[PDB]
This record gives C-alpha cells, structure tokens and sequence, in this order.
C-alpha cells in the first residue's frame, strides 16, 4: 500500500504533463495498464478495510474511503471507455495521510515526536499538492458563465509554485488565478493553508535538528593521562578549578580534564572550553549511568573529581547525591582514585563504609566543615594561621607594585605555596635543621616536614 | 436513553453530511445566481427579430488575425473587413451585422472574422467566399437575427451567445445535491427512530 | 570551448576522493589484522594550540583567517560584476594573484586544523572543511588553467561562521548575549549571501531542457535583493525568478528562509538597544547642598 | 514577519570509541546521497518529459524542395550592442516549399523549431547585423543557395503529422548529450551515496571485529 | 459566532466601501481615475490584503481608495492575524476517543481502568 499510493501520485504527476481530455489505447497504453493494476490493488484493499470495519456507515464516511470513492470508480470507467480525463485524480495525493499510521502498525514510528513530525509532514504535503490539482484543474477549464473562453494554461507545476507563494504569504503576482472560481477557490484556501503554513513549517522546523552537540565519548591518548570531573558544574566552579589546576607555578603536567555533566553548557561555559581547547573536553551524560561512565573511559582515568554545591539549600540532600555519585562510580569501577567535597562530617562517615572506599589508595573526602573548624581552632592557638594555610594551596603568581603599602609585603607572602618533592643524596646522613638552615637561603627553599611515616617539624635528633 | 450501541457514531456522521450536502446545495445555489445575473439580463434583454440585408460591401481597410500552431507559436496574419448593414424589427432604421457577440467583440469595426489559416490569401479568399455566398441574399428570406436596442443600439447578431444547457446544468445539480442531501437527513432520522421501537419491542 | 565542469570537477573529485581515501584507510587498517608519547600526539598537540589563539602566532594565524575571509568574499563581490566564464592573464591580473595568495593561506590553515583534528572523518564532514572543498580547488583549476568561471564562489560567504568561534578564540566575545548576537547576525548573513549567489548562478544559466535560451540576466544585488523582500515576505514582484531551477530553490528557500528571518530578526533587535537608561552618576553643584534618598522607592 | 507577534504570541557494546560519531555522519551523507540521486531523477524526469516526447514523435524523412520564393513581406529582427542597448532592422521574408515522406504532400520549411516559433509566417530569418542592405544581402544569399538545390541531393529533414502539421524543419533542436548529462550525473550521486553506507558499514563491523581480536 | 460575525460584517461592508470609492474618482481629478471593480472583486482585493499575500493583479488606484487601503491595512490586518487562528481553533474541538464499545456475541471483554499510563 505504502508503495502503490506513492506509484499513483507519480502516475498522477506524468498524466498532468498532457490535454485535460483524450482518447488513448488501453491495449498499448503502459501507464493505463499500470494504473489498471494499482486501482485493483486498492479495491482489494478497500475490500479489507470494509470486511474489517466495526460500523459500516463510520467506515463509508472514513476520508480514506472517500478518497477510494474518488479516485477508484473513474479508472475503471477509463479503462472500459479507452480515453482519460484528467479530472480529480489530484486526490490520489490524500493517500499520504495513512503513512504515518501504515508506519506505525510496521512498528517503525514510536517515538512521540517522530510521529508528529511524520504526522506535520504527510499533512502538509498532501494538501499543498490536492489544493495544486485542484486550482490546476479549475484554472485550465474556465468559467461556464464565461463559456470556458476565459481559461488560463497553467501547468501542474506552476500551480504547486503559485500555492507555495500564496501560503507563505510572498505573493509575487507573477502567477495568479484568473478565472471566478480560481479567485473563489483562492478567497477559501487563504483562509486555511496560511494557518497551516504558520502553525506547522515552524513545529516542523523544531522537530528536526533536536540533536545532541555533546554526544560521542572521549578517545585516550597513550603515554597522558585524563582527569574525569563531574558533580556541581558551573561556570564558576570549573573558572576557578581550571585557575588552579593549570597555573603555570606547577612543573610541565600535561593532565587532561574531562567533565562529565547533564546538563548542555550555557554558551559562557562553552567560550571558557574553546579558551582552553586543547587541554580540556566535556561530554553530556550523567554520572549515575555506566554508558556514560564509560564513555567518559572512567576505567582507564588516573582520578575522579566531585565537586560539591557549598551554596545548596538542603546539606543534606547534597551530601546524599554526592553519596550516590561515589557509589555509582565506585560500583562501576572500584580501584578508581575518588577526590570529593563532603559539607558534613556525619555523612562522611556515612560515606567511609562503602566497600570499595579505600582511604589508603587515595580516596580523599575533603570535608568542608571539619577542615573550616579546624582552621578556626588553629587561629584561637595563633592569630592569623587560617589566613597562613589558606594561601599556601591557592596557586598565585608574584605581584609587585611601586606604592610602599602593607599589600605589597602581603603579596610577596601570598606568592608561595606547599609543594613536595624528593631530596638529595648530599643531604642524607644529617640532621633536619641542619639540612633547613643549608636549604633556607642557598637554595632558597624551607622545609616543613618529611616523609614515623608524616612528622611535622622532626627535632635535631632525627 | 443511551440504549444504541456504536451505530450512533455511524449514524450523526450520516446527520453531518445530510446537512453538510443542504448547506452546499443552497450556497452554490447562490454562487451561482450571482454569476449567471449579468449574463442572463445581457441575453434576456435581447429581443428576437425578422431582418433582411440591405447591403453586402468592403471597407478596404485590413485587420490581424492570430494563427496557432502547437504548444505556444503563435503569428498574425490580415484579413479584408466586409461590412453588412441590415433592416431592423425594434428600431426600423441602419444597423450593422455581427455574426455573433464574440466577433461583435473581438473586432467592433468589422461585419465577419475568417478562421485564421496561416497565408493572408486563405483569409481573402474565406471572406470572398463568405461576402459572395451574403451579398446576393437579398430578401431571399428574412433571416432571425438578436438585437438589444439598450447596448447593441446600432448593431446586430445571428445568434444567441448564452446556451441554455449550461445554464440548466449550472442550476440543475446543486438541486440534487440538495434533494440527496435532504433524503440522507430523513433516512438517518427514519432509520435511527425505528431502532428505539424495535428495541422497545425486545 | 567551455570549462564551467573542470572547476566544479576539481571540489567533487577533491571532497569524495578524500572521504574514500579515509574510508578505504580505515577499512584496510583492521583488514591487517586477517593477515596478522610520540611525535604524531606532539605535533597533533602544536597544531591545536596554533588552531586556538593560545599563542601569539596562532592570535595572528586568526586574525589573519578573520581578515582573509572578507578579503575573499570581497574578491567574489568584484568578480559578481563580470560575465559568467571568460579568459583572463594570471601574469596581469592582480585579483586573481591575490585570491592565489588567499586560497594559498586558507590551504595551509585547511592543513593546520586537519592535523589538529581528534577524528579525521568526523573533520572531514565538518562544514568549514566542506566550504574549504568546494571553494579552493576551483582556485587552483583557475589559475592553472588561466580562465574562470564564476562557479560555486558565493560558498566564500559561509567563511562568516566560524567569525564567532575565532572571536571567543581571542578573548574578544565573552558574554552570552554578545556571542548569541554575533551567532545570529553571522548565521543570518551568510545565509542570506550564500543562498543569494546559488540563485544567482541558477538564474543567469537557464534551463537545460530548455537549452539555456530561458535564462534571466540577474545582478548578484539584484539577487541580494530578491532574497531579502521574498525573505521578509512583502513580494513585490519587480523581479522575481523565472526559471525552473530557479522556482524549484525558491520554493524550497521559502520554507527555511522565512523561518529564520521570523526567528533571528526580533531576537537580533530585542539583543541590540539593552541599555542602561538611569546610568551616570551626579554632580554635584558648588553652593547648592543635595540629598540622597534610598530603600523603599515606589 | 509571517506571525504578528507569533499571532499575538498566545496562539503559536559500546566498545567503539570516538569514530562512532563520525561514520554515523558518514551513514547521514551516503543516505542523502542515495536519496537526492533519486530525488533529482524524478524531477529532471518530469523537466525532460514534454521535450522528450515532442523531440521522439518527429521522424526522420528524405525531402526536396518544391520551389524558393519571396512573399513581398518584411518582418523585423532585434540588432544588438552591448549592456543593453538593441533596435530593429527589417529582413525580406523567403518562403520554401518542400516534397514529405509521411503526408507526400505541401509543407512549408522552416530551418529549425526556434525558427519556426519566432517567425512561423517565414522560413528563414538572418542574423541581425545593423543595417537592412546587410540583412536583405545574407536572405539573398541563402534564396540563391537554396534556389538550384532542386532534386540535386534529397536532403534529409524532420516532420510531424501531429503538431507540425504542414511545417518541416533541417535539425533536432534536442542535443542528446544535454538530457545524458541531466540523467547521468545524478545516477553518479546515487551510486557515490550507496559505495559511502557500503564503506562506512564495512568499516564499522571490521573494528567490531579487529576489537574482540585484542 | 461573535467572531464569525464581525469578521464576515467587516469584511463586507469594507469592501462595499472600496467599492464605492474606486467607481465613483477623485473630485479633484474630476471622476476621471475611476476604476471599474466589480464588488466580488473588491472582495477578493480585500481578503488578498487582509492575509497580506499582496498579489498586486487587482489594487486601489484613486487618492481615496488608496487612503481608505491604508487606513484598512492598520486594522484589517490584526483582526485577520488574531480572529482565524482562534476560529481556526474554536472549531474541531472534536473529542477523538468517543462512542462506546459493541459486544460480540461467543466472546469474551475485559474493562481495565485506574492508573493508565
Ligand atoms: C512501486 C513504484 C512506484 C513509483 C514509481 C513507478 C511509476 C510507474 C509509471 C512509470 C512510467 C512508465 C511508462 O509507461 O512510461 C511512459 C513514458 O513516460 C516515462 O517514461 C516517464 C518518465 C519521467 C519520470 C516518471 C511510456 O511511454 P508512453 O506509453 O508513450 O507514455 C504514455 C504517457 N505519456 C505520453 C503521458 C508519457
Ligand atoms: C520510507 C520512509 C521510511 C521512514 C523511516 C522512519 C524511521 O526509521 O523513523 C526514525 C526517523 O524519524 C522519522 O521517522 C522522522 C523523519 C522523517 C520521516 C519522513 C517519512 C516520510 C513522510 C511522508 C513525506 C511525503 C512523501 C512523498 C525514528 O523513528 P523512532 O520512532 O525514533 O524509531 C525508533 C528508534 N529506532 C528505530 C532507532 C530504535
Ligand atoms: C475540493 C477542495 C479540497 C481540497 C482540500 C481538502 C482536503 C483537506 C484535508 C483535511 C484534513 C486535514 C486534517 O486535519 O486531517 C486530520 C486527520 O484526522 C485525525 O487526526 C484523526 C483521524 C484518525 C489531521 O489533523 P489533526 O490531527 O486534527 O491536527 C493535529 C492537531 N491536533 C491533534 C492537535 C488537534
Ligand atoms: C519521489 C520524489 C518525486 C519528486 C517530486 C518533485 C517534483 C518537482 C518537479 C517539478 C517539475 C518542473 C516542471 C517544469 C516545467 O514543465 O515548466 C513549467 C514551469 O514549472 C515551474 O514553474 C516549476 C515550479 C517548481 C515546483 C516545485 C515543486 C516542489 C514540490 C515538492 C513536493 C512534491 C512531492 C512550465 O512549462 P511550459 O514550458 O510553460 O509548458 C509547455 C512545455
Ligand atoms: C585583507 C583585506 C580584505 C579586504 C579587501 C581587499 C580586497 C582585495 C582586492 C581589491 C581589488 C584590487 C584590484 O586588483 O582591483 C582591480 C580593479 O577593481 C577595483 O579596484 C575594485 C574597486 C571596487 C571596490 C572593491 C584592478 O584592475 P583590473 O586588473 O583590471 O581588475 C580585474 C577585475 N575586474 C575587471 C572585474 C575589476
Ligand atoms: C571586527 C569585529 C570586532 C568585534 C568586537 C566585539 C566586541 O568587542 O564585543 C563587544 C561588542 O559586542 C558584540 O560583539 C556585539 C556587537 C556586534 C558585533 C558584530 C561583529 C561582526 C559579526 C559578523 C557580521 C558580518 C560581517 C561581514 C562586547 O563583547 P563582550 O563579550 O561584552 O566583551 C566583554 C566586555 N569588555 C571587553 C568591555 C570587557
Ligand atoms: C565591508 C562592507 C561591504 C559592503 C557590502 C554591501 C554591499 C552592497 C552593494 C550594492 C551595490 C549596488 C549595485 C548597483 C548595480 O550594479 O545596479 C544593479 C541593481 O542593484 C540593486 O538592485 C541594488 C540592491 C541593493 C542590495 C542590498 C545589499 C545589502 C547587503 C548587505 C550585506 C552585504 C555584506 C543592476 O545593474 P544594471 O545596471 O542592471 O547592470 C548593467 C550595468
Ligand atoms: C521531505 C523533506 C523532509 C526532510 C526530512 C529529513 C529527515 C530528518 C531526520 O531527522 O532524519 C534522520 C534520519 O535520516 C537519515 O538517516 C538520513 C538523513 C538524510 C535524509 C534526507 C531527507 C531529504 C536524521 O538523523 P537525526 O535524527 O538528525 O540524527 C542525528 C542527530
Ligand atoms: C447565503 C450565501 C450567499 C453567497 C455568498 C457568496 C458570494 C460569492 C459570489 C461571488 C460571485 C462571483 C462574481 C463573478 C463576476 O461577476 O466576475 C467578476 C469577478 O469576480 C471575482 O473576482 C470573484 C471573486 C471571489 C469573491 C469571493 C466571495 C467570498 C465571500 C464569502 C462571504 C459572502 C457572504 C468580474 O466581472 P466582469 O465580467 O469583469 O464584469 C462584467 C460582467
Ligand atoms: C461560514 C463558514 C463557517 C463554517 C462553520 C462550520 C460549522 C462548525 C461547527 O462546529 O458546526 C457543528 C454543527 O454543524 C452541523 O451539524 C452541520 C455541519 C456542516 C456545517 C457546514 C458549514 C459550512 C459541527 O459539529 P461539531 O461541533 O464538529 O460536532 C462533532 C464533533
Ligand atoms: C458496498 C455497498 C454497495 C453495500 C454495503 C453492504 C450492505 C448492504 C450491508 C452488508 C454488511 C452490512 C453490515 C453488517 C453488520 C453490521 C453490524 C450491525 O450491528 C449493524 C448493521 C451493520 C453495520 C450492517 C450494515 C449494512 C451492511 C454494510
Ligand atoms: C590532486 C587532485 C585533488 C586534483 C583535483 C582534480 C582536478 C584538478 C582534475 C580533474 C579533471 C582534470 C582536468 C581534466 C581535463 C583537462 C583538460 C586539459 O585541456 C587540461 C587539463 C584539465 C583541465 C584537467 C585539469 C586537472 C583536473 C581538473
Ligand atoms: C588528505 C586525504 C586526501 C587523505 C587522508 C589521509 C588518510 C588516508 C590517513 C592519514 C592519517 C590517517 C589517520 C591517522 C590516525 C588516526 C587515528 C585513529 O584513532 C583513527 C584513524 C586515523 C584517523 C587515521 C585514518 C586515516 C588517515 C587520516
Ligand atoms: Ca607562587
Ligand atoms: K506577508
Ligand atoms: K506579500
Ligand atoms: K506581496
Ligand atoms: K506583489
Ligand atoms: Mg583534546
């Protein structure tokens, strides 16, 4: 059926070429011959629908039946009369309203919008293209009133032309309708077709190009390494992260970055991703999916970052998705290195019974409220230190101004942080202040600790 | 009350397209009344008459006709003007003779027009034929000719121009749609009346 | 003798060859397996950092794409003026050695951003590759055969594009509504060009069942200015297309078209004209004393 | 603006890595290949249909010509020079008369279908160049050339009972190459777009393959 | 109704005017510019403006029937662009899933309500 209605119209489409009326050989005539076999096709196939009907009188007043009324009937009588008029047969174009449903019942269409743009679509066409054949046939056979003296010579094609003119409201002039009923038939069709025309080129429009710009997965490269990070992304949250995990105050790291988010980016987070184009990729996906999570090649990831949203309304319910986000990621890959933000430290310890969490291979939950009040106490045992911690992890470059101002001696502080790094042989065998006093100035580095695994400030007898 | 089953839907479909059928019939009715109008009155207007020719005569001067051939090629080619002038049943004075009201006008100026075929000595020829075979028709018979002494006030034709049929078939078949219209509303009606009786009767 | 097919010739054989060259690698590459970090990743690497405006020589390489693209648009806008195909000297004619240096660079910037590119087939059916195709061979064909035809050179117009992304490349457009405005206005534009050049070329050269004896001698602003009222939908009528070809991109242009003029010309408007109307600050009059007055202000 | 304010705007196994991507756009491109080869068939189809039929039903004949002579008529042709800048000039009207082979009758010639269409009154126009002498000059040429041809070589000619019904004509007015280029070239499209889904396809499955190898 | 209404009310009595003014010219040209429209084709001259489609076969060409299109183009146009689409949607409010079911004798039904999704 679905062929045959398309087989039809473009029979329809050749015998618009010809006279309106004329005698013609069935016996030598292939397209008649065609047309012939279609038309029983489609009386066999009425006579199924028919067979198959619940009411009867619904089914003779069904428009399909109606259109098999209209373009069945007259090609038999051509083919017992040896001549063809060109008469209704623009109506075989309705067929193309039961594609949709024909595709449907193949179980092809599903989807809610593929079935409205077949829908919008299959609508559209076949009423630009009966209302062509009609305004086709009423302008090349004139008015009775006028005799048909008054007929215009319009081919099939130029009505199509002069119908798309019309619906999107263009109106050149160049081709019109001249005869009463062209006009009449116009006055009715501008009423309708520019309605359909406004409402369904723009839907139609929308339903397509609905694709998806962050899609595909990321491609590892050999001999570098790629950070995978997820949770709360925004726009200042991967500004300030892509501040301080690329600082030129770090060595020559070359660590991809690879977030993983739900949400499309917004185009400022999508100009902050073409400023860093060859160091950093996202990919749209959810975290809780194991497709994404491979996609993103979280199996072969040297970490995991998730960032927390230290702004939420509910702790709880943040520290509960952040929760689940460590589960999923852990669950679809257990020896993969977790570095999260955790508001409370209740839920931490929630968090500490996974299985898979293992604080020894390097899963940090860096607790916001414990570190914050442990910061605080260690500014009631001295003034300041919250301050002196604080700046020792942000990454600042040196900064340096003419004017003699307290900022300028502050800046100068500001430009270090902690680092960690292996020493050497020349300085095994002696005591830690002995090596701080010889690093202090000669080498200009000072020494905090060393690696009885982490001891803070070791005396002169070690 | 709602003792129908499905046929319901069946049968105030049938109602809707009874109506709808109605409703066409009596607006194409109206169509075309007011398209017919014009050309009814310009017709009706025209009284039937008995003529005779007065005279048969050329007035040298030549006209273009256009001649065809396929798709679109058409060219011109002249043809000589005959006049004829005709004794008249409303007016009793000159008028002047237009075969029908198509050639009054396509050439107003001119009596008759030859069917253009291709070189000028076709047309001369036809015209010659046509002004031989008029010229010696001299009372031989008086002809029915039309003439409308309101917008033909000096010119006459040889035939009526409006054919019945058309008219008969233009006011003819939106009837029948309305009559089929009206059968299909009283059947339905019929039909869905007699349903509630023989279910009653069960 | 005419060579309009030698120049189009040139971006087919130019776009398939490729694509069936990178199809036919990929094919054979895991056929081997039937019979069975390094320099690539470093160099791969330099040129995605030149392709961005990382560097200052890839800030230059960028300005000088920007600026290179209206050049060629320019030179096409000239030549627009000219017959459909003619004879001209390489040795004397300045256009043609500057469009010979232009699609030298844009060649070379092709190069660049094919090495750059994570997946080439994915690279090679990206749309400014696809405009690389189908506007720099025809030059080559040109000058090498010392004769042109105007041809497929209104596809220089959708070089607009990428003027966006080159100017968020140079830290020039930061904000949302300044790179959604010069989104749209490049979209529009190049749109409106490009769709303009192909009725153009379409009107100028008739029917072929026609025997080209129906075409239309349009101007390529006459053309511009076609578009511009069938886009609007006002339809004068003063001129219109004629052709059947000609219809048959009308007809398909009037869907798209109006939809985009419909959608971007109010959203154009409605992101230009955002200012600030209460801006400024006072000042303050010697003699006279003033008062400020906050909070509940109805 | 179509819309008045939007009429008032209240009434309006994944095994495979990055390489998906592009040859699922490689599968787009072969696809609309396929389909705007098949697209573009159809509607040069129905473009070449008319021409095609009327170019058929002429058949080939063997002619001679009856007589050469002139109607006395002048006619005008459009001279030229350059942006736009055109008048006319008058030419003498030859007619020729010619022997058929389907209707063995009178027929009028006419050097080809243009001709024919732009002056169906005669049967040969010059090219327009300037003055009249010029014009009157090439007709008097071409009658002379054409005048002695009698029954010297049965020149074959072009006719059709059908709409050309007392008209003859020297040449097709159909180049044959033109319709095989119109036919061709989108078949190439469609054959590109098919070997595109074959390459991607075979592609696609082979690393499917080469994978569960490793 | 209301909309049918004054939609086809407008309609007709602004083409009755047109009508007047373009067969009876301008005073100052003396009557001489006088166009001969029919009143049906005014109609149609006015539908044509009305939706904006503007073919340009059939125009106003007196100084008043311009003025009176231009007057006519301010309102004619947004009662046009606002009353067919709400008519359009007012009719074929049609409920779809109407009617009621039909036994069939030798088999069985079941009725399934509640939560369907
Ligand atoms: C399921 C697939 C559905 C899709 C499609 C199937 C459609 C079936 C019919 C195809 C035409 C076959 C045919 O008889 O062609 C005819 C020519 O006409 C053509 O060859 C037309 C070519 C143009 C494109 C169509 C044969 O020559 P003829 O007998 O002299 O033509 C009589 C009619 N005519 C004079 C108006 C041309
Ligand atoms: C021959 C026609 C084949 C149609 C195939 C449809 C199809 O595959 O559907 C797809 C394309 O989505 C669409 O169907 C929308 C694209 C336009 C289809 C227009 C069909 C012709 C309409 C008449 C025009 C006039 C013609 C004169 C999507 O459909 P879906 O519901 O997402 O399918 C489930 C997804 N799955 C299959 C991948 C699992
Ligand atoms: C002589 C001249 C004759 C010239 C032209 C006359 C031909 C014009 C064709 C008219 C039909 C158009 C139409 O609306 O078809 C309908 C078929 O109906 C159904 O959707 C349900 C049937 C199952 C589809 O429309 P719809 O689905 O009602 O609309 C979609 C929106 N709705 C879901 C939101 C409401
Ligand atoms: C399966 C796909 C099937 C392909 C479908 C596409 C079919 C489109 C095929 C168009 C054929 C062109 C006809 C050309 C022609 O005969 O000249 C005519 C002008 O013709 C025009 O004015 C062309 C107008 C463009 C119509 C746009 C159709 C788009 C419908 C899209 C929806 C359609 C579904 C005039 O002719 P002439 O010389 O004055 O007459 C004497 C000779
Ligand atoms: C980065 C900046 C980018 C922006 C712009 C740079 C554009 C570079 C090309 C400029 C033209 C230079 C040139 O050769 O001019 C030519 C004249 O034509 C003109 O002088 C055109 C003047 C009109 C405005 C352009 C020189 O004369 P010709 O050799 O005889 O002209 C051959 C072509 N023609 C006959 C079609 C005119
Ligand atoms: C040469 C072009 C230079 C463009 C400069 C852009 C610029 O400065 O942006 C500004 C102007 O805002 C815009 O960019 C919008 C105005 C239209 C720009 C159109 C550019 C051409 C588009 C193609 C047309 C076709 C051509 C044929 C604002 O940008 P921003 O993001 O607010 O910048 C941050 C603000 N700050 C810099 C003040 C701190
Ligand atoms: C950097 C800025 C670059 C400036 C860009 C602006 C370029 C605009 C330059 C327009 C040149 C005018 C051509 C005049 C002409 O040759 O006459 C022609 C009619 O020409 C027309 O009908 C004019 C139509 C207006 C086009 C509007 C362009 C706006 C595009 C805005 C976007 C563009 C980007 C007809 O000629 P003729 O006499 O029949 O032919 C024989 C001689
Ligand atoms: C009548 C005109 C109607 C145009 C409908 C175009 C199809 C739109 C579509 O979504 O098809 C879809 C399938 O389709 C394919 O895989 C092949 C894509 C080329 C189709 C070309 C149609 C002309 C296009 O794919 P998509 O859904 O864009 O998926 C990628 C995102
Ligand atoms: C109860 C229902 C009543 C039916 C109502 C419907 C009445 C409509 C009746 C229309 C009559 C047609 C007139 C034809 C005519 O005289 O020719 C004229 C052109 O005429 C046109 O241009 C026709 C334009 C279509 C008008 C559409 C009306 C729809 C109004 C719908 C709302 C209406 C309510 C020109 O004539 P002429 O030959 O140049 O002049 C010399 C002779
Ligand atoms: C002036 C043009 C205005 C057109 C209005 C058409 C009526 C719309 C309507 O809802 O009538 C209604 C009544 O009507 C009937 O029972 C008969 C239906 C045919 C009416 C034909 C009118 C032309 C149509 O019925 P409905 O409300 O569609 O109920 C079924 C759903
Ligand atoms: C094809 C045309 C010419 C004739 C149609 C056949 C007529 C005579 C007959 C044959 C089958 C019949 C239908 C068979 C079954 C039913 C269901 C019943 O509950 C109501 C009557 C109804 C709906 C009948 C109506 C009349 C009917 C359609
Ligand atoms: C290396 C690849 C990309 C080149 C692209 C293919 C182009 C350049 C090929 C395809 C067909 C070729 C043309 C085929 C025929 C001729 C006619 C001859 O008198 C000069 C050579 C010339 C003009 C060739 C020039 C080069 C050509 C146009
Ligand atoms: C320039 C045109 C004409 C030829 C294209 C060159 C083709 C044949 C060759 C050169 C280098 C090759 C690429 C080298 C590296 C990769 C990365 C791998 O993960 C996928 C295959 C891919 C993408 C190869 C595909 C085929 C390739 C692109
Ligand atoms: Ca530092
Ligand atoms: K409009
Ligand atoms: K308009
Ligand atoms: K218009
Ligand atoms: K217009
Ligand atoms: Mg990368």
């Amino acid at each position: 059926v679905f062929a045959l209605s398309i087989g039809a119209l473009v029979i329809y489409f050749i015998d618009s070429s010809n006279p309106i009326e004329s005698c013609q050989n069935f016996y030598k005539d292939f397209t008649l011959q065609i047309d012939m076999a279609f038309n029983v096709f489609f009386l066999l196939y009425f006579g199924l629908r028919f067979i198959a009907a619940n009411d009867k009188l619904w089914f003779w007043l069904e428009v399909n039946s109606v259109v098999d009324f209209f373009t069945v009937p007259p090609v038999f009588v051509s083919v017992y009369l040896n001549r063809s008029w060109l008469g209704l047969r623009f109506l075989r174009a309705l067929r193309l309203i039961q594609f949709s449903e024909i595709l449907q019942f193949l179980n092809i269409l599903k989807t809610s919008n593929s079935i409205k743009l077949v829908n919008l679509l299959s609508i559209f066409i076949s009423t630009w293209l009966t209302a062509a054949g009609f305004i086709h046939l009423v302008e090349n056979s004139g008015d009775p009133w006028e005799n048909f003296q008054n007929n215009q010579a319009l081919t099939y094609w130029e009505c199509v032309y002069l119908l798309m003119v019309t619906m999107s409201t263009v109106g050149y002039g160049d081709v019109y309708a001249k005869t009463t009923l062209g006009r009449l038939f116009m006055v009715f069709f501008i009423l309708g077709g520019l309605a359909m025309f406004a409402s369904y080129v723009p839907e139609i429009i929308e339903l397509i190009g609905n694709r998806k710009k962050y899609g595909g997965s990321y491609s590892a490269v050999s001999g570098r390494k790629h950070i995978v990070v997820c949770g709360h992304i925004t726009l200042e949250s991967v500004s300030n992260f892509l501040k301080d995990f690329l600082h030129k105050d770090r060595d020559d790291v070359n660590v991809e970055i690879v977030f993983l988010h739900n949400i499309s980016p917004n185009l400022e987070l999508e100009a902050l991703f073409k400023r860093h184009f060859t160091q950093v990729e996202f990919y749209q996906g959810s975290v809780l999916n194991p497709h994404d999570l491979a996609r993103v090649k979280i199996e072969s990831a040297d970490a995991c970052l998730i960032l927390a949203n230290k702004y939420c309304a509910d702790p709880d319910a943040e520290d509960a998705s952040n929760i689940m986000r460590v589960i999923s990621i852990k669950n679809y890959h257990p020896k993969i290195r977790i570095i999260t933000q955790m508001l409370q430290y209740h839920n931490k310890a929630h968090l500490l019974n996974i299985p898979s969490w293992n604080w020894k291979e390097g899963d940090d939950a860096i607790c916001l409220a414990e570190l914050k009040l442990g910061f605080i106490a260690q500014s009631c045992l001295a003034q300041g230190l919250s301050t002196m911690l604080a700046n020792l992890f942000s990454m600042r470059s040196f900064i340096k101004i003419e004017e003699d101002t307290w900022q300028k001696y502050y800046l100068e502080g500001v430009s270090n942080e902690m680092y960690t790094e292996y020493l050497s042989s020349a300085f095994v065998g002696l005591s830690f202040p002995t090596v701080c006093e010889l690093c202090f100035v000669k080498l200009k580095l000072l020494m905090i600790a060393i690696e009885s695994r982490i001891l803070i400030n070791p005396g002169n007898h070690l | 009350r709602k003792t129908v089953t499905a046929l319901k839907a069946g049968e105030d479909k049938s109602i809707r397209l009874g109506l709808f059928l109605i409703i066409s019939g009596v607006v194409s009715l109206f169509i075309f009344g007011f398209c017919w109008l014009s050309p009814a009155l310009q017709d009706l207007q025209a009284t039937e008459a008995n003529c005779t020719v007065l005279s048969v005569q050329q007035i040298g001067e030549v006209f273009e006709c256009t001649f065809t051939c396929g798709a679109d090629c058409r060219g011109t080619s002249q043809y000589p003007c005959v006049q004829v002038y005709v004794n008249n049943s409303e007016s009793n004075s000159r008028a002047l003779l237009h075969s029908d009201e198509h050639q009054l006008l396509t050439n107003p100026k001119c009596s008759y027009i030859p069917p253009c075929k291709r070189e000028n000595q076709k047309n001369l020829e036809s015209v010659m034929n046509w002004q031989q075979y008029w010229k010696d028709e001299i009372g031989s018979q008086p002809f029915t000719c039309y003439f409308n002494q309101h917008q033909r006030p000096d010119d006459v034709l040889l035939h009526r121009t409006h054919d019945e049929i058309v008219l008969l078939h233009c006011f003819l078949w939106p009837l029948v749609t309305f009559v089929v219209g009206v059968l299909i509303v009283v059947l339905t009606i019929c039909a869905k009346s007699l349903a509630v009786k023989a279910e009653a009767m069960k | 003798q005419r060579m309009w097919w030698a120049f189009l010739a040139s971006s087919m054989v130019t776009f398939f060859g490729g694509l069936f060259i990178i199809l036919l690698w990929r094919t054979l590459k895991y056929l081997w397996t039937v019979c069975c970090v390094g320099w690539m990743t470093s160099v791969k690497d330099w040129a995605g950092v030149m392709i961005s405006a990382q560097t200052l020589t890839g800030r230059v390489l960028v300005v000088l794409v920007f600026a290179l693209s209206i050049g060629a648009l320019v030179i096409y806008f000239i030549d627009s003026s000219n017959p459909i195909e003619s004879c001209q000297n390489f040795y004397k004619d300045f256009t043609l050695q500057i469009d010979m240096a232009f699609n030298v660079f844009f060649l070379l910037y092709f190069g660049l951003r094919f090495i750059a590119a994570n997946d080439k087939l994915w690279f090679w059916l990206e749309v400014n590759s696809v405009v690389d195709f189908f506007t720099v061979p025809p030059v080559f064909v040109s000058v090498y055969l010392n004769r042109s035809w105007l041809g497929l050179r209104f596809l220089r117009a959708l070089r607009l594009i990428q003027f966006s992304e080159i100017l968020q490349f140079l830290n020039i457009l930061k904000t949302s509504n300044s790179i959604k405005l010069v989104n749209l206005l490049s979209i529009f534009i190049s749109t409106w060009l490009t769709a303009a050049g192909f009725i153009h070329l379409v009107e100028n050269s008739g029917d072929p069942w026609e025997n080209f004896q129906n075409n239309q001698a349009l101007t390529y602003w006459e053309c511009v200015y076609l578009l511009m009222v069938t886009m609007s939908t006002v339809g004068y009528g003063d001129v219109y297309a004629k052709t059947t070809l000609g219809r048959l991109f009308m007809v398909f242009f009037i869907l798209g078209g109006l939809a985009m003029f419909a959608s971007y010309v109010p959203e154009i408007i409605e992101l230009i004209g955002n200012r600030k109307k209460y801006g400024g600050s006072y000042s303050a009059v010697s003699g006279r004393k003033h008062i400020v007055v906050c909070g509940h202000i109805t």
